[PDB]
RNA sequence: GUUUGACCUCAAAUCAGGUAGGAGUACCCGCUGAACUUAAGCAUAUCAAUAAGCGGAGGAAAAGAAACCAACCGGGAUUGCCUUAGUAACGGCGAGUGAAGCGGCAAAAGCUCAAAUUUGAAAUCUGGUACCUUCGGUGCCCGAGUUGUAAUUUGGAGAGGG
């Protein structure tokens, strides 16, 4: 996804599936939508890819398998990475301390 | 057939009778020693001892020349490994080798099988009203 | 003469402890048809079914410190539910003693046990199912070890004892010390009317 | 001299027959030792990539299907030893080539007395 | 809790072990020992050594009998069949039996060292005085 | 018909029109990843899922409308704060590591595709081009597209009729 999301700089990655396997490699078929062309910038249930929020959402994890590695979900299990465990690591390791102390 | 003690009826099956097959990941041992090293019966005359002990003795004393031979040109099945009945080396049937062979350019194991069935069309052959 | 197999198999939700207790019954059993694990209560008859399996161990574990052993005859045995309370494995390191794996051990029990035919029907059971066939197939000859079963304050208490020789006899005791308290007899394996009830 | 022609139908056999890989020395101990009997492995025989014709094929394309249809099977240590002992030949490690490498390095522990 | 059913049970379930050898069976049943003689019932000292006198006693019996067939006992030294628990397990107790034996004679010098550090001086000058 | 023509795939063009790189980097999302140190000397461990390195975004980012929590007389996306709480759990059970549900409060918001024929009609869209009231609209033309663009439908169901 990252490699498609270099040779096609001006897309956005939308999603990808597998298509073929190999004992050396494994395909896929990446989904590539275009924010400039101007069917896409119209029509209300696609336009959401032209805001600047998901210039390169696969470099970042964003995608549906992003996500998996990630491992973003609900539930006990990802406690450790559910806002992101970056996000959750250094929010535990922060010493709050109020004006009055707790 | 018959009932169980509280108003409900049971299944009578026959008895499981414990068969050892002709696959269960264990096969007839008659040596009896497990994962030991052979490090060990190489300064004895046998090779561990059997179900209602007996000296299972060691099978042969080989010529010298015979030991040289096998280690310029290697027997057909050669293993590299001790065989766990007798001290001699571990050798493979020409069947096994086959085996092995047909696995890894992947030419069809089990054979009496044709590759290209028809496609025996079970499910059109009843046209839907 | 005597010709049986023992299946053990496990449930999700067995911890640390209880699985060391199917490895070492493993150990210990020569006719042990060990099986990974187990997800659900009928389909016990039909895995025994397949390896021609003679009695099946389903060790159960409910809330997680807790372990519950099925023992059964599959086609229609009288299935017993245990709670096992005291536990101390074989990879404790106060045991000291090696018993062959999978020999002939000699069973022994209680007086107490003839008392009722509900105790009979346990020590039977305990005969045939944790002991051993004259010939099966990981059997060791010269025998090694015992199985002490004994019952106190309505539970039996079970040791594995190395006979130790000098050159007349000592014995050393090993391997998995545990209590059985008999909780539950159905008629069938895993069906039918409950028989007995504490 | 019908079995000089009839013998070497064997010897030939034996050639495509004899273990070379760490990926077959390995299902070769599976057997050796009772961990896999014939039976197991006509099961694991099946594959990905098995029902494949080999012959009619043209060989630019079977050359790029037999570098790729390997499947990367788990190996032991075991085998390992016993398949580097099946490749070693005879003038491997003769006298020559043993006092030559002690006159290596009898050259090295003389370079490191040269500072 | 009908005992009948559980007759029933024992009508199928039984094989006649005493229509055949003892080595089929293998069961010294240690009858005369209801193990409820013990005193400090919850205490498992006397508990210990009440089960291994029970254990001790079918074995003999078991020897006994096994003696009176032709199959033999003791294990002859002679193979070094699979054991239960492995050689790097008996490493780490037989470790540990050392280590604990190590450590009471460590306790047992600690106190004949520190002794030779107090007396140590009229050690010296007895000892001197004497030979003269 | 030894001709002519549909397609399919792959190219090229200083073709028409666009777009990507670099900077900044406190915060934010990823990837990659140590050591000094601390633990009794010390392969676990600890510092630390840290610093350094590499990529990628915005005013916030990320997260987010349950394959959630619970065991109640049940709550109800996320995020954040007080509480849980140094609790549960982990760890030569050593140095040490270490949450979450509940309760209170801040702030609150919900939705959208794919999968069932528009088949009494591709109803859809981009570009070129001429006008106009020009973040666009209208007319005509070349196309994209049935290997599926539109309308309807998303479990809280929903759809076709009366």
């Amino acid at each position: 996804e990252e490699r498609v999301g270099r040779r096609a700089a001006n897309l956005r990655v939308l999603n990808s599936y597998w298509v073929n396997q190999d004992s050396t490699y494994k395909y896929f078929e990446v989904i590539l939508v275009d924010p400039q062309h101007k069917a896409i910038r119209r029509d209300a249930r696609y336009n959401w890819i032209c805001d600047p929020v998901h210039k390169h959402r696969e470099a970042r994890g964003l995608t549906a398998t992003g996500k998996k590695s990630r491992g973003i979900n609900k539930g006990h299990k990802f406690n450790n990475t559910k806002a992101g465990r970056r996000k959750t690591w250094k929010r535990q390791n922060t010493l709050s301390l109020w004006r009055y102390r707790k | 057939y018959s009932k169980y003690a509280d108003g409900s009826d049971r299944i009578i099956k026959p008895e499981i009778n414990p068969v050892y097959d002709s696959d269960d990941s264990d096969a007839e041992t008659q040596n009896t020693i497990g994962n030991i090293p052979l490090s060990a019966y190489d300064e004895m005359p046998h090779i561990g001892y059997d179900i209602n002990g007996k000296r299972i003795m060691r099978p042969a004393k080989g010529s010298a020349l015979d030991q040289l031979l096998d280690s310029i040109e290697l027997p057909e099945g050669w293993t590299g490994l001790l065989d766990k009945n007798s001290g001699s080396s571990l050798n493979l049937t020409k069947e096994e080798l086959e085996l092995i062979s047909k696995i890894q350019r992947n030419e069809q194991t089990d054979d009496s099988i044709n590759p290209y069935e028809p496609l025996i069309d079970w499910f059109t052959r009843h046209e839907e009203v | 003469m005597n010709k049986q197999r023992t299946l053990l198999i496990s449930s999700r939700g067995v911890n640390y402890r209880h699985r060391h207790l199917i490895q070492d019954l493993s150990g210990l059993l020569p006719h042990s048809r060990k099986e990974p694990k187990l997800d659900t209560l009928q389909q016990l008859n039909e895995i025994a079914e397949l390896y021609n399996c003679n009695n099946v161990l389903f060790f159960e574990a409910r809330k997680h410190q807790d372990l519950y052993l099925w023992l059964s005859k599959p086609p229609n045995g009288p299935t017993i539910k245990f709670y096992i309370q005291n536990l101390h494995t074989m990879d404790e390191l106060n045991f000291t003693g090696n018993c062959l794996k999978g020999s002939r051990p000699v069973l022994s029990f209680d007086q107490r046990f003839e008392s009722s035919p509900h105790y009979q029907l346990i020590k039977e059971l305990l005969v045939h199912n944790f002991g051993v066939p004259p010939n099966a197939r990981k059997s060791k000859p010269f025998i090694d070890h015992v199985m002490s079963f004994s019952i106190v304050d309505d539970k039996i208490w079970v040791r594995t004892y190395e006979i130790s020789h000098s050159t007349d006899i000592s014995l050393v005791e090993i391997g998995p010390r545990f209590v059985m308290t008999v909780i539950l007899i159905l008629e069938g394996s895993f069906g039918g009317p409950k028989i007995y009830e504490n | 001299s019908e079995e000089e022609k009839n013998q070497t139908k064997k010897e030939k056999h034996s050639r495509d027959i004899d273990i070379a890989t760490v990926e077959a020395m390995t299902l070769a101990h599976q057997l050796a030792l009772g961990q896999k009997n014939k039976h197991d492995l006509v099961d694991e025989g099946f594959n990905r990539y098995t029902f494949r014709d080999t012959e009619n094929l043209p060989d630019w394309f079977l050359e790029d299907e037999k570098e790729h249809s390997k499947i990367n099977k788990p190996i032991t240590k075991e085998a390992a030893m016993a398949i580097k002992e099946k490749i070693k030949a005879m003038n491997a490690r003769p006298i020559k080539k043993v006092a030559e490498a002690k006159a290596r390095k009898r050259m090295r522990a003389v370079a490191r007395l040269e500072k | 809790n009908n005992t009948k059913a559980m007759k029933h049970a024992l009508e199928r379930v039984q094989l006649p072990w005493k229509k055949h050898s003892f080595q089929e069976h293998q069961s010294v049943t240690s009858e005369t020992n209801t193990d409820e003689h013990i005193k400090d019932i919850y205490d498992d000292t006397e508990r210990e050594l009440a089960f291994y006198k029970q254990s001790l006693d079918a074995v003999l019996v078991a020897r006994d009998e096994l003696k009176r067939l032709k199959v033999p006992f003791k294990r002859p030294l002679d193979y070094f069949a699979e054991m239960v628990k492995s050689d790097e397990h008996m490493d780490k107790i037989k470790g540990k039996l050392i280590e604990e034996a190590s450590d009471k004679k460590a306790r047992e010098e600690a106190r004949r060292q520190r002794q030779l550090k107090k007396f140590g001086k009229q050690v010296q000058n007895a000892t001197l005085q004497k030979r003269q």
